[PDB]
């Protein structure tokens, strides 16, 4: 479970076609880590396009 | 101030908080946060584009 605010005079990125290398393709970065069935941690990142 | 030019305390910790990166530099406020350094480091000339 993850809540955000977003802004309303938030603008489109600029580089269109997403991509999550550069950060001006996105709009927001969020993390969470998520554990397998064997005690392993992966990290989950969401990525936030208005 | 420590040799790794680090904002230390007292008792060896370093500050931390957001980094900056480019030319010229801009806050990373989306990236988390990581130990604040000050080099020394020169920075490089940018043209003229308006007068």
């Amino acid at each position: 479970s993850m809540q955000i605010n977003l802004n309303s005079t938030d603008p489109v990125p600029s580089k269109t076609p997403f991509s999550v290398s550069d950060a001006d393709s996105y709009n927001k970065k969020g993390t969470v880590t998520v554990y397998d069935s064997q005690g392993n941690a992966h990290d989950m990142n969401v990525y936030f396009v208005k | 101030l420590d040799e790794n030019r680090n904002l230390v305390n007292m008792q060896g910790m370093q500050l931390t908080g957001y980094p900056a990166t480019g030319t010229p530099p801009t806050i990373q406020q989306g990236a988390n946060p990581a130990p604040i350094t000050i080099p020394n480091t020169l920075m490089a000339a940018k043209s003229t584009t308006t007068a």
